[PDB]
This record gives structure tokens, C-alpha cells and sequence, in this order.
């Protein structure tokens, strides 16, 4: 056993536990997009008036504004933004680690010159 | 403002050594029943409002202020309940240290009684039952002789003191269990069941004792009280600090080199309380290796701490300690603190009702590993294992003693680790090395029982 | 006539003077639990439903804590994890290695809790170990193996209130409580095979099956 | 599962043909008892499966002792 | 390999009836009826595995608390009929007597290792 | 240590009889009467003690007589004093050593008083004399802890105890007079220390009659 | 499936193995909502039949409830 | 350590991408979902052909390689079967996923 699970004492099994701790699916609608492109963002809102803010947000939750409305008032700032990058360009399609690879091409290869077959690693 | 001496005016109770005899003309030379007949006749409202004046906190250990819980017993729809309402005395103690209410009911059972009418009109109670020890037979006696001559005087029965106002006081006697200490276990063992602790919002102020309100008061509370009704609030009020207000019978036990009870200040140093009535400490100053304040249920003070610290509730809760009932058990440094912890968990596991889980399931696990931290057979670890284990007791529980189970293993770890540590090197060096849980290399369960380890 | 209060965020409304746990079982939050019971009275012995309360210095038992306008009640506090782990490691200290053996494999109350709210661990390993209580011989209809049992008094505050036969109690102090007929008295009433699905441990069990 | 910290190379073939498909299963022999020897040499010591009991079994030693334990064993497995 | 119900010392079934091997056999080639005998002891009235679906996973020596079912290394019993192939409780605890002395040292071996 | 579950061998029967003495039936009507018309049940402690003093122990007559006189079912007395310590359901000789073993009684050495007493006698502290006379208890703490060591007999309690006094405690039981009524060797009063007396040196108490409120 | 008289189990000659003929008798289905079984059900074209389910009546508990004061006879004797 | 804290930020990038593949094509991607590095579009099934074409020719996307399609029957819902695709572009080292919808009876259009 590794330390900080065997202890007798000091750990609780529900500050270790990972099991219980696991993430939801974001689900995320066509109206819900409205809301993030119209209302904003918990990192920057752009909402003032908070009691007539719900309101606002009311609308938009019932079905009031579409989303090609959404994408047409949304302004081009917000448009080069968060829908595309800061330079607008599309984002590239993320990978988790990104691998760069480097042909092997010497006598450190696995197949001498004239083989059909390369070693990439 | 040097707190402590106080004169010999200034007592409470003139018959606690018995000098005067506990008879009941030598209670009206004390000063006993002088103006009873006047104090009944003045209403409640204003013994209520005198008694929050005093700042008279509780001296049964929990310190609950005597004013504020008397005053929770009348909502102002009392009166439509149209029944008996009952007050409850608890003249039961066993705290291991504590003779003090021994020697409230041997040397004066006469201001109990008194107290008891007193405290009776102040929340408009009918009757009173006062809650003996069943060790304590003569004392029961005793207390029964002097109701019976409290009787013959005309001051309690049907018509108490010419005023129109009834009260019976009757005498329960409780055969042998600690834990009817408590309240609420006081309430159900007068019902006449088994005396187990029942759970807090049902209030007993509300509803209580036989389904009819009934509050538990302690006997030393309730034979202040007459007193504090005569000489008024503001002299009472004006020893010890500004919350902790008045004086208090010390039980100073222990080793000291004379074992003594006395009424003294509270807010008063520990050394001077020490040192100027009770001869000193067997050995000096030196010879302190550490003090329990209060009963069993309270953690050690250690030797430095010891020095400039007062016995109120202020300056023990500020060293994470209680006054509790001001038995002052001091241990030798001749003696071991482990073997002593290791009596007190015993104690606690004799005493528990064994109601609900954390605590009966907890203070058999203390003892298991109290007997194995005496010997000696544990890893440096257990512990801090042993405090998570009164940490998960500490606060889980219908009553406090599970609260009161914990705090001496509490005080014994923060205060005497390497006291423990020494004894376990010791066990480490003199016979072979041991695993969790007290197991050796050659320890095996045989037909039966197990061998190979000495079975602490 | 209702109360409005707060338990996990969710807001109910819930008859006035109930206990706290029958409005958690309104609302839809699980509260664990063992010497609660739908048609038997409030007792607060195995200390399981301890619960989150604003204006309460401690966890306060859910089953017997009464309802009150403007609670907020919350579950999934740190200290409340933590007062359940407590709790379940201290039932299982005295609780004998029966479950090879248990007629209430897949059915016992504290085994499915205990994997859901209990520790991973065990650390009682003492050399003394675990306390051994006698069998009692009750009756032919049911068998009783009582040192599986966790004293949760559902069976006494059955049998005396409802079933009308007062021979169950409790007798002694500390880890010498037992559950049974003190004098070793055959128990009969006209339904005394319903005490055998009530104990939610394998104590009192079914003789022909 | 630990190929970061493992060093290998990898074989890809550049005519379509079943003879660069032959070649490159060649070499993956090779690459492979590259692993072999550089996971013989850096194995560590630790535990063998998850850490706790509630997704996989407690040991015999263990659930013979402790009464958290049989829970566990007999509930991972009914 | 083939399957047995081993026995204590001095001679007693082990089987404690727990039906832990059945519950996990990912096939359902157990079967085990189980009754209360004469002393009280929980005991297997019937217990049975077929080998015609057994796929020798050792789940059902991985389970059982007591260690009472084990897989002893024969391979060589093949039959010639399917009723040979099904072994109830007499053969099962007949192979459990054959095989002691070698189960003797397959659970010296592996047994801190389960 | 509480054992509670009961044999039916032999003098613990409900086949063998007991009633009241008349004094102590009009005492236990006299203790009834403490208590509501409605709630009877509650003098069940009060009233098995009274056979308590009867009787040497209390049986399980004694318990289905109070019970059946109470109009209780008998599991509701067999619960109240099986949680009781003092409610001794075994039979004990006559004098019921209650050695203290507390630590303020083990700070000041009870240890060897218990040693004292069972050097003197062979029994151990769960153990009865063979001559049936004493029966040794170790206990918890008897309310004396000022009294620094110290002990119980029946109902009195001896106090400030040597373990070279205690032997001649025990032989004066061991010949039937009676050894003192009093707690100790004369050393003290009560709670008084043992130099003499620090405060309350008056002959006369102060009357609180002059020291008044004034308010009445 | 409710079961068929002559189709669901009987005791093998040979050991005592439970061999059936029945075998829809393991089949069983979860749904959310009952509108989703019935509809299904019956787009499948079964005859079904529907059981209501049972809950529990609410009566109010209160702990205080355990010890209120008889006037009368007292007609019960709690224990806890 | 919680082994769910090693993707937060690609689940992050993960988000944004998906929110921009959404204001590309409102006319057909009814809702995504992300788990943890996991990614999924939420398709009409007469939306299916559109989608792919994109997924397959969009420089910034370029999702080859079809890995498995199959279902999944929720009997509780009215359209029984749901339908997933699962993509691997070999370029940008991603995976993407694409879930329609269909009864027993209607039809999904077919990709191949
Ligand atoms: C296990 C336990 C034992 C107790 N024993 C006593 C006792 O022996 N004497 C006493 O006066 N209070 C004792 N108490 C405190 C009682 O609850 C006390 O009567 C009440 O809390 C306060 O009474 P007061 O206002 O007079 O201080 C005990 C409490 C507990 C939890
Ligand atoms: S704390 Fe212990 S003794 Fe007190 S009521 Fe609870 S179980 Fe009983
Ligand atoms: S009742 Fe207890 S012993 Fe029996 S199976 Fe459940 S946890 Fe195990
Ligand atoms: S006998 Fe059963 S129901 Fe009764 S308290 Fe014990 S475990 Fe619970
Ligand atoms: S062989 Fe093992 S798992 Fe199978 S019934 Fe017997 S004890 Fe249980
Ligand atoms: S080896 Fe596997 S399939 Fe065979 S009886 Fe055991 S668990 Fe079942
Ligand atoms: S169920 Fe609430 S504490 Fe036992
Ligand atoms: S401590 Fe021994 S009598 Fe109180």
C-alpha cells in the first residue's frame, strides 16, 4: 500500500474518494448558447440591473430571441471573441497532447537504406 | 481586586464543617425561614429579576445562567395549562472528586428546603422532588428529619408559610446509576423507567417530567438561593469577574498533603487556592505534575499553564478546559497520568446508559486502547489515532457524556505525549517489536483464547 | 397550516410540527437511517440521520428534530460526510464477521449503507476484539443470533406498542444491554413473524426459511 | 498506462503494399522487447490494484480481520 | 483445472452454503441448494457444477470466504459421456479428498498473494 | 459485569412465593401515595427496594410481586433494576465490601486497601466468603473523595483509611461488633483538614437578620 | 410476463435442475414514465395488464408525541 | 489526485470549439454535450448527410476516418433508437461523435 491510503488516522475516505467526485455531461441546448452569447458569462457578465437581469434571462428561457437573432445583434467583438478565435480564425479541431514527430534517418534506424519501411519515433 | 480570602461575613453556609449542629432552631439562629412568609408573598417577576441581577451561572458543570433558565419555565400562557407543575433537585452527584453537595445536604439540609419553596414560587411550581443517591443513606436520613421538621413548622405543606401558596417537597432515591445525573435521564428515572437520556427539543421547560414542565436544577443552586434572595443581588454580585460573578464550594482532592472542602471566590488563582488552605502539595510546587479541575469530566491542565490561571468559566474555557464542579484533583508527579486516564475511561464505560451508538460502541473502544497505551503496546501512530476516536465521539450523542468520555484522552494528548512515547519505547525495548492493534510476530489465536501476547 | 424551508437548495412545504426527516423524504433527499420507521415511534438511538443545520452549534438528529419556518437544511456538508463515516465505523466494531453466514445477505440495511456512506477501512484489530453476546431462545417461529445486533430498539418499540406484547425490552447497561426476555419467556402474540422483516440487521430471523 | 514514460520508436511503411505491412510487424517485435527491457528495469514497488475496497476486493488477510472488509467482499461480488 | 470441496481438519464440509460462487460465475455453472441440517450448522443439501460450461475464470475460488471450492491442477479427466461430465456434491467432495496433498502446496504458494 | 440474562435453576423462581411484611406493605402504600393516582408505575424503584430489604437480594419474586402490585407488565421492572447497579440480583453474605477505586482514591492508595482486604481474606472482588459473611465489590466513586481512600459496608461508609487499620476493620466485622458508626479512625470530623480547622473559628454564627436587602 | 400452467419450470429427472420452456420468463423491462410503458405495450400489440402503485400516508411524527401526560388511565407503559 | 483534473483545460478548448461548430451549422446541430475530452453533436436525421460532409471537409475539422457507427434502444422514448458515429481525424489527433435519432420503422440516411 502507498502512504497517504494506508493511514491509519489522518486520511477520511471522502476527501480520497474519486468514485463519488465524478463530473456531469455539460449538456448545452441551441437556447442555452443564446443565453451565453446574449447575457454573457460567469467570467465576464454583461449584465447589470440583476433583479431586472432575471427578467432578462427570462425570455431567452421561454423562447423569445432565436439563435440566428442571437449570432445577427451579437456585436463583432464578442463574435472574434468567443464563437472564434482572437485573430478569426476557426479553432482548431484540440487534442489532448499534442505528439511532434522526428524521423530517424542514420545508422540508429531499424532498417538500413533501401528498405521500404521507416522508423518515425 | 486580589481575588480570594473572602471574610467569614461573607460566607454562604456557616455549617459546613459542623460547628452549629444542622438542627432546625440552629437553623433559625443561622438565619433560616427569617422572612419566607414575605418573600412568597412578593411576586415571581421580581425573584426572577433579582436572580438576573446576581449572575448566578449553573453549578451543576454545564454554568447555564440560573436567571435566564428559570425565566424560560413561564411563556405568558402558563396559566392556561391549568395543571401541577413540578421542580426537580438534583442532589445526585458521583462526579469522581465532587463531595460538595454531600456536604450540602449533611451539614444544612435546612436552606434546601428553603431553597426548594423559594425556587418553587419563583416559576409557580406545585410540588418538589429532590433526587437523593441511593449510596447516600443517611444523608437521605438526614434530609427526610429535617423536611418532617419543616413540616411540623408549618413552612411547606397545603398552606406554606401563611401564604396561601402549596408545595409538597417528597424524596426520590436513586439506586446507583451516574448517568441520572443528566437531566433529562433525572426526568425519566423519576417516571419510573429505566434512567436513559432523552433528546434535546422537546425541552424539559416545555414538556417534561411525568408530561407536565419540570426543570432540573442542582442542590448547591437551589441552597444559595434563599440566601441571595436576603442579602440581594449586588452583593453577590460583586465577587468574582463581570460574568462570573459570586463564591463557590472547592473540593480539593487528590494528592494534595490535606484534602479539604472550602467556600471561596471564584476568579481566584490556582496557586493561592493551593497553597493558603489546603497545607500545599505533597513535595512542593515542584512536585505538580498536573491538575484537573472539576470533575472527571474535564481535561488536565499541565504544570505552566497551572500558574496564573483562574477558576472561573472565562479563564478554563480560555485554556480549552472546564470549571465543571471546581473538584480540584491534583496528580502527583510520583504518579502516572496514564494509569489515571485509563481509570477515568473505565469510569466512563461502567457509567454509560448504552443508548445510543457512538457512545457505548466508543468508551469500550477507549478502554481497549487506554489498557494497551498503560502496557504499552502501540505504534507512535495510535494516538493520533486515538484522538481521531475521541474526536469522533466528541460531539455525536443524546447527553453529555460522550462529551464527557472524550475530553480526558483530549487533555492526556495534547499535554502528556511523550510521557506515552516513554512508556512505549519502554515496551519496545524490553520485550520484541508489535503491529497495529497490540499484535506481535508471536501472537496467534490458539483453541480458545489467544497466546503469544500478554492480553492487556 | 404548512412550512416552507430549504433542504439542498430545494425548497418544500411540508405539514407544521413534522420531524425534519419526513421532510427530507419529501423533498427527495435520501437521509440515511436505522431505528426510523413509518409506523413506529421516534427514537434517536443510532445516531445515522445526523444532518446540517443553520442555527444549530451540532449535526442534530433529522428523525426527531421538529420543523421550523425559515430552515435551511443541508446534506452534503464536509461535516456531515464526516459524522456519517463516524457513526457507521463505530456500528461495525462490535459487529460480528456473520455475513457468509447472515440470512440478510443482499437485504441488510447496514451492509448496503455501508458501502455508500461508511469507511473503507477497518481499524479495530484489537487482541481482546469484539464483544460476544448469549443466544435467546425465544420462540419456534423465530430464529435469534444476537450477536449480530445493534441495539436499534425497533423490535422493543414494536412489540410494546403496537403488537401489544410487552416481553421485549431492554436489560443492562453499556455493551451488557440485550434485547430479549429477561427470564428466557417464549414471546407470543397473533403477529410474530412481522419482527423478523422489521430488525435491520440478521438478529431476528425466519426459522423455517 | 505508462507509454509516456516508456522509449520506443514506431515502424510505418511508405508503399501500400502486404510487403511494408510485413516489415512494420517486423520491427514492432523489436520496439516491443525494447519495452520489455526498459519496464524490467524501472519498476517500481507499490500496490497492484486500485486503493480502495469499494470497486475491487480487500485481500484475504484483510477480510478475514476486519468487519469493514467482509462488507466490501461480499458486496463486490453478490 | 478440475474443481473440489475441500475439508477442515479433522473432517468437516467447509462449505457454509454462502452462495458466493454461484452469484459470481459468469457461465451459471453452479448450483447449490442449501438447507439447515440436524446440528444446526448451516450446510449445502446440494451442490453441483457443470463442466460443460465451466470456463475456469477461478472467480468461484476468488469468493468463497472459507476457501472451501478450489481448482486443483488435474487436467487429465476427460470422460466419454455428459453425465460423467456433471459433478455433484459426492464427486466434488471426493476430489477434495484426493487432492489435499496438493492443494496442500498450491495454497502454501499462493495464499498470500490472493 | 451487569450479566443479565437470568437461570432458572433453583431460589430464583416465579413457583416460590413472597409477599410483604405489614410494616412494609403500609410502608409501601405509604410510598405509593408520593406520586400521581394515575402515574403508579413509578414508584417501581422505590418499592423493589423495600424488598431489597427483605429479602437479601432481590429475587424475580420480588420483581413479579411488584410488578404484579404496580399493574405493570414485569419486563418494565426487569428493565429498571437490571439498569440499576445496586439492585444486587445474586445472593451476597451480610457485609457488601464497596472498595473505591476511582483515581482519588487511587491517587491516596485504595490499591492497597483492596490488597489489605483480599490478603485477609481469598476471595476476588466479584467473589463471595465461603462463610457467607462477606462479599467483596470493587465500585466507583461513593461521593467521599475528599475522604481521601475510603470504602462502603452496608450503608456506612469508612473513610481515611491505612491498610494496617483496614485488617482491624475487617476483624471486627469477622466477630459481629460492630467496629465505629463513624467514618474514620478520629482523625477529622468530616471534610475538616487534618491540621485543624482554617475558617469558620467563631463560636456563634453571624445572624443574616442584620445584613438585609432592605427591598423585603 | 405473467406465467404459462404447463410452460414455466419443472424438476429435471436426471439432477434437479429448474428446465423450462417458458422464455420470456427472464425478460423484464424498465421504463420512466407509465404513459412510455403503456404506449410501447401497446405498440407492440400485447395485452397488458396495469397495477397501480401504493405510497405511504403521510401522518405527522413528533418525538414529544412519546411522552404527553395522561390525565386518565395511562392505558400504556413506553419503554424506549 | 482526481484523475478528472488532468483534462480540465483541453475539456475547456474542448467547449469552445464545439460552441464555434455550433454558430457554424445552426440550421442542424440541435445540442452538444462534452464529458471529459469527450465531445458529442446532437443531430436531426434529416440532418445527418450535412453534418458529415462538414466534419469531412472542413479544413479546420477533417474527420477522415469513421471508426463505429451503431444504436442504442431507450424503449422509453418515442423514437426507440438512437444512432451514434464516431469520427477520428488523423490530422488534428481528435475525436468526435454525432447522435441521431430513429424509430423502429423511419429511417436514418446513410453516409456510406
Ligand atoms: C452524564 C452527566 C452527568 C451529570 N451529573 C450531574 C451531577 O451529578 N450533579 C449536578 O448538579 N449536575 C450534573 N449534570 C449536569 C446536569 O445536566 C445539570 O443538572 C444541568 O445541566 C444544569 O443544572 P444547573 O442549572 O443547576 O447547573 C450531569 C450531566 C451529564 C451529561
Ligand atoms: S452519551 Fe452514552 S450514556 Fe449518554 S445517552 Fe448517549 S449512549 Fe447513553
Ligand atoms: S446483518 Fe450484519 S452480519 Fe448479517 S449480512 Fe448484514 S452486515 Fe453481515
Ligand atoms: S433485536 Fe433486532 S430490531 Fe431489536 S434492537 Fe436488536 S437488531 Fe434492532
Ligand atoms: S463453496 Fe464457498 S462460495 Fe460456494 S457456497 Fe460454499 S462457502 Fe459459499
Ligand atoms: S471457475 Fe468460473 S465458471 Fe467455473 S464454477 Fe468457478 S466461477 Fe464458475
Ligand atoms: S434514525 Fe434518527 S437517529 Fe436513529
Ligand atoms: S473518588 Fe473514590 S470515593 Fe469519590
Amino acid at each position: 500500500s502507498s502512504y497517504p491510503t494506508n493511514d491509519i488516522a489522518e486520511n477520511p475516505y471522502w476527501k480520497r474518494d474519486h468514485r463519488r467526485a465524478y463530473p456531469q455531461t455539460a449538456f448545452f441546448d441551441q437556447k442555452t448558447v443564446t443565453g451565453l452569447l446574449e447575457l454573457g458569462s460567469e467570467a465576464t457578465p454583461r449584465i447589470a440591473d440583476g433583479e431586472a437581469g432575471t427578467k432578462a434571462l427570462a425570455n431567452i428561457a421561454n423562447g423569445g430571441v432565436s439563435f440566428t437573432q442571437a449570432l445577427g445583434k451579437s456585436s463583432k467583438d464578442v463574435i472574434y471573441g468567443e464563437v472564434l478565435t482572437v485573430n478569426g480564425l476557426p479553432p482548431v479541431a484540440p487534442t489532448l497532447a499534442p505528439k511532434q514527430w522526428k524521423i530517424i534517418e542514420g545508422e540508429a534506424a531499424i532498417y538500413p537504406k533501401g528498405y521500404p519501411c521507416r522508423t518515425f519515433h | 481586586r486580589q481575588y480570594g480570602g473572602l471574610k467569614d461575613q461573607d460566607r454562604i453556609f456557616q455549617n459546613l464543617y459542623d460547628n452549629y449542629g444542622w438542627d432546625l432552631a440552629s437553623a433559625r439562629k443561622q438565619g433560616d425561614w427569617y422572612k419566607t412568609k414575605e418573600l412568597i408573598l412578593k411576586g415571581d417577576t421580581w425573584i426572577i429579576d433579582e436572580i438576573k441581577k446576581s449572575g448566578l451561572r449553573g453549578r451543576g458543570g454545564a454554568g447555564f445562567p440560573s436567571g435566564l433558565k428559570w425565566s424560560f419555565m413561564n411563556p405568558p400562557g402558563w396559566e392556561k395549562n391549568e395543571g401541577p407543575r413540578y421542580l426537580v433537585v438534583n442532589a445526585d452527584e458521583g462526579e469522581p472528586g465532587t463531595c460538595k453537595d454531600r456536604e450540602i445536604m449533611r451539614k444544612d439540609p435546612h436552606k434546601l428546603v428553603e431553597g426548594c419553596l423559594l425556587a418553587g414560587r419563583a416559576m409557580n411550581a406545585t410540588a418538589a422532588y429532590i433526587y437523593i443517591r441511593g449510596e447516600f443513606y443517611n444523608e437521605a436520613a438526614v434530609l427526610q428529619t429535617a423536611i418532617n421538621e419543616a413540616y411540623a413548622a408549618g413552612l411547606i405543606g397545603k398552606d406554606a408559610c401563611g401564604s396561601g401558596y402549596d408545595f409538597d417537597v417528597y424524596i426520590h432515591r436513586g439506586m446507583g446509576a451516574y448517568v441520572c445525573g443528566e437531566e433529562t435521564s433525572l426526568i425519566e428515572s423519576l417516571e419510573g423507567k429505566a434512567g436513559k437520556p432523552r433528546l434535546k427539543p422537546p425541552f424539559p421547560a416545555g414538556v417534561g417530567l411525568f408530561g407536565r414542565p419540570s426543570t432540573v436544577t442542582n442542590v448547591e443552586t437551589v441552597a444559595v438561593a434563599p440566601t441571595i434572595l436576603r442579602r440581594g443581588g449586588d452583593w453577590f454580585a460583586s465577587f468574582g469577574r463581570e460574568r462570573n460573578s459570586g463564591t463557590k464550594l472547592f473540593c480539593i482532592s487528590g494528592n494534595v498533603n490535606e484534602p479539604c472542602t472550602v467556600e471561596e471566590e471564584m476568579s481566584i488563582p490556582l496557586r493561592e487556592l493551593l497553597e493558603k488552605h489546603c497545607g500545599g502539595i505533597k513535595g512542593g510546587w515542584d512536585n505538580l505534575l498536573g491538575v484537573i479541575p472539576g470533575g472527571c469530566s474535564v481535561p488536565i491542565l499541565p504544570k505552566n499553564i497551572c500558574e496564573d490561571v483562574l477558576m472561573d468559566f472565562d479563564a478554563l474555557k480560555d485554556v480549552q478546559s472546564g470549571l465543571g464542579t471546581a473538584a480540584v484533583i491534583v496528580i502527583n508527579k510520583q504518579q502516572d497520568v496514564i494509569r489515571a486516564i485509563q481509570r477515568f475511561a473505565a469510569f466512563y464505560k461502567h457509567e454509560s446508559c448504552g443508548q445510543c451508538t457512538p457512545c457505548r460502541e466508543g468508551t469500550t473502544w477507549l478502554l481497549k486502547a487506554m489498557d494497551r497505551f498503560r502496557t504499552g503496546q502501540a505504534k507512535e501512530r495510535e494516538i493520533d489515532m486515538l484522538y481521531e476516536l475521541t474526536k469522533d465521539i466528541e460531539g455525536h450523542t443524546i447527553c453529555a457524556l460522550g462529551d464527557a468520555a472524550a475530553w480526558p484522552i483530549q487533555g492526556l494528548i495534547r499535554n502528556f505525549r511523550p510521557e506515552m512515547e516513554t512508556r512505549m519505547k519502554k515496551f519496545h525495548d524490553e520485550v520484541g517489536a508489535v503491529s497495529v492493534g497490540g499484535w506481535m510476530k508471536d501472537a496467534r489465536v490458539e483453541k480458545g483464547k489467544v497466546v503469544g501476547a500478554p492480553l492487556p | 397550516a404548512e412550512i416552507e424551508l430549504t433542504i439542498d437548495g430545494h425548497k418544500v412545504s411540508i405539514e407544521a410540527g413534522s420531524a425534519l426527516i419526513q421532510a427530507c423524504e419529501k423533498a427527495g433527499v435520501t437521509v440515511p437511517r436505522y431505528c426510523y420507521h413509518d409506523k413506529l415511534a421516534i427514537a434517536g438511538n443510532c445516531r445515522m440521520c445526523l444532518v446540517d443545520v443553520e442555527r444549530a452549534p451540532k449535526p442534530v438528529a433529522s428523525c426527531a428534530y421538529p420543523v421550523a419556518p425559515g430552515m435551511v437544511v443541508r446534506t452534503d456538508t464536509e461535516r456531515v460526510k464526516q459524522a456519517r463515516e463516524n457513526v457507521m465505523e463505530m456500528m461495525l466494531q462490535n459487529h460480528p464477521l456473520d455475513c457468509p453466514v447472515c440470512d440478510q445477505g443482499g437485504e441488510c440495511d447496514l451492509q448496503d449503507q455501508s458501502m455508500r456512506y461508511g469507511r473503507d477501512r477497518g481499524r479495530f484489530t484489537e487482541i481482546t476484539g469484539k464483544r460476544s453476546t448469549e443466544d435467546k431462545n425465544i420462540g419456534p417461529l423465530v430464529k435469534t443470533s444476537m450477536n449480530r445486533c445493534i441495539h436499534c430498539t425497533r423490535c422493543v418499540r414494536f412489540a410494546n406498542d403496537i403488537a401489544g406484547a410487552p416481553e421485549l425490552g431492554s436489560s443492562g447497561r453499556g455493551n451488557d444491554m440485550q434485547i430479549g426476555t429477561y427470564l428466557e419467556k417464549n414471546l407470543n402474540t397473533e403477529l410474530s413473524g412481522n419482527v423478523i422483516d422489521l430488525c435491520p440487521v440478521g438478529a431476528l430471523t425466519n426459522k423455517p426459511y | 498506462d505508462a507509454y509516456d514514460k516508456v522509449d520506443f520508436d514506431v515502424p510505418v511503411g511508405m508503399n501500400g503494399d502486404c510487403y511494408d505491412r510485413y516489415l512494420i510487424r517486423m520491427a514492432e517485435f523489436r520496439q516491443s522487447l525494447r519495452i520489455i527491457e526498459q519496464c524490467c528495469n524501472d519498476m517500481p514497488a507499490g500496490a497492484v490494484k486500485v486503493e480502495d475496497f469499494k470497486i475491487n476486493s480487500p485481500p484475504r488477510n484483510l477480510m478475514k480481520e476486519d468487519m469493514e472488509a467482509l462488507i466490501h467482499h461480499f458486496l463486490l461480488y453478490t | 483445472g478440475e474443481h473440489a470441496l475441500r475439508r477442515y481438519p479433522s473432517g468437516e464440509e467447509r462449505c457454509i452454503a454462502c452462495k458466493l460462487c454461484e452469484a459470481i460465475c459468469p457461465a451459471l455453472a453452479i448450483t447449490i441448494d442449501a438447507e439447515e441440517r440436524i446440528d444446526g450448522s448451516r450446510r449445502t443439501t446440494k451442490y453441483d457444477i457443470d463442466m460443460t460450461k465451466c470456463i475456469y475464470c477461478g472467480y468461484c475460488q476468488e469468493s468463497c470466504p472459507v476457501d472451501a471450492i478450489v481448482e486443483t491442477p488435474n487436467v487429465e479427466y476427460a470422460t466419454e459421456t455428459r453425465e460423467e461430465l456433471l459433478y455433484n456434491k459426492e464427486k466434488l467432495l471426493a476430489n477434495g479428498d484426493k487432492w489435499e496433498l496438493e492443494l496442500q502446496y498450491a495454497l502454501d504458494a499462493d495464499a498470500p498473494y490472493r | 459485569h451487569i450479566v443479565s440474562v437470568h437461570r432458572n435453576t433453583e431460589n430464583n423462581n416465579p413457583s416460590i412465593p413472597f409477599e410483604f411484611s405489614p410494616e412494609n406493605m403500609k410502608r409501601a402504600e405509604e410510598v405509593i401515595a408520593k406520586y400521581p393516582p394515575q402515574y403508579k408505575k413509578a414508584a417501581v424503584m422505590p418499592l423493589l427496594d423495600i424488598g431489597q430489604r427483605q429479602l437479601g437480594y432481590t429475587s424475580i419474586s420480588v420483581m413479579n410481586y411488584v410488578a404484579k402490585l404496580l399493574e405493570m407488565p414485569p419486563m418494565r421492572v426487569y428493565e429498571v433494576a437490571t439498569f440499576y447497579t445496586m439492585y444486587n440480583r445474586t445472593p451476597m453474605g451480610r457485609y457488601h465490601l464497596q472498595i473505591c477505586t476511582t483515581t482519588p482514591c487511587q491517587l491516596c492508595g485504595s490499591d492497597g486497601i483492596m490488597e489489605a482486604v483480599q490478603n485477609t481474606l481469598n476471595i476476588k472482588p466479584g467473589e463471595t466468603t465461603k462463610d457467607n459473611l462477606f462479599t467483596l465489590s470493587e465500585v466507583e466513586c461513593l461521593g467521599a473523595c475528599v475522604n481521601a481512600p475510603m470504602m462502603a459496608i452496608n450503608d456506612d461508609y469508612y473513610e481515611d483509611l491505612t491498610p494496617e487499620g483496614t485488617v482491624k476493620l475487617l476483624e471486627d466485622c469477622k466477630a459481629g461488633k460492630m467496629p465505629t458508626p463513624g467514618p474514620e479512625n478520629h482523625v477529622r470530623r468530616d471534610c475538616e483538614p487534618a491540621s485543624g480547622q482554617k475558617v469558620l473559628l467563631s463560636k456563634e454564627p453571624h445572624n443574616v437578620a442584620d445584613f438585609l436587602q432592605e427591598g423585603i | 410476463w405473467d406465467i404459462v400452467d404447463v410452460a414455466n419450470r419443472w424438476e429435471n429427472d436426471l439432477i434437479g435442475w429448474q428446465s423450462s420452456g417458458d422464455y420470456m420468463q427472464a425478460t423484464q423491462m424498465k421504463f420512466t414514465s407509465k404513459e412510455s410503458a403503456i404506449k410501447f405495450a401497446n405498440k407492440q400489440g400485447w395485452d397488458f395488464y396495469i397495477q397501480e402503485p401504493h405510497h405511504r400516508k403521510f401522518r405527522v411524527k413528533q418525538y414529544a408525541n412519546n411522552f404527553v401526560h395522561s390525565y386518565g388511565k395511562l392505558k400504556h407503559i413506553r419503554t424506549k | 489526485v482526481n484523475p478528472a483534473d488532468r483534462y480540465l483545460q483541453h475539456v475547456s478548448d474542448l467547449h469552445q470549439y464545439a460552441k464555434y461548430i455550433m454558430a457554424a451549422l445552426p440550421k442542424y446541430i440541435q445540442g452538444f454535450s462534452v464529458w471529459k475530452d469527450e465531445l458529442t453533436l446532437h443531430v436531426a436525421p434529416s440532418a445527418v448527410i450535412p453534418v458529415t460532409t462538414f466534419l469531412r471537409d472542413n479544413t479546420s475539422t477533417q474527420y477522415k476516418s469513421i471508426i463505429d457507427i451503431t444504436a442504442v434502444d431507450y424503449p422509453s422514448r418515442e423514437n426507440r433508437f438512437e444512432v451514434v458515429y464516431n469520427f477520428l481525424s488523423v490530422r488534428h489527433n481528435s475525436r468526435i461523435r454525432l447522435k441521431t435519432y430513429a424509430t423502429e420503422v423511419t429511417p436514418v440516411p446513410s453516409i456510406t
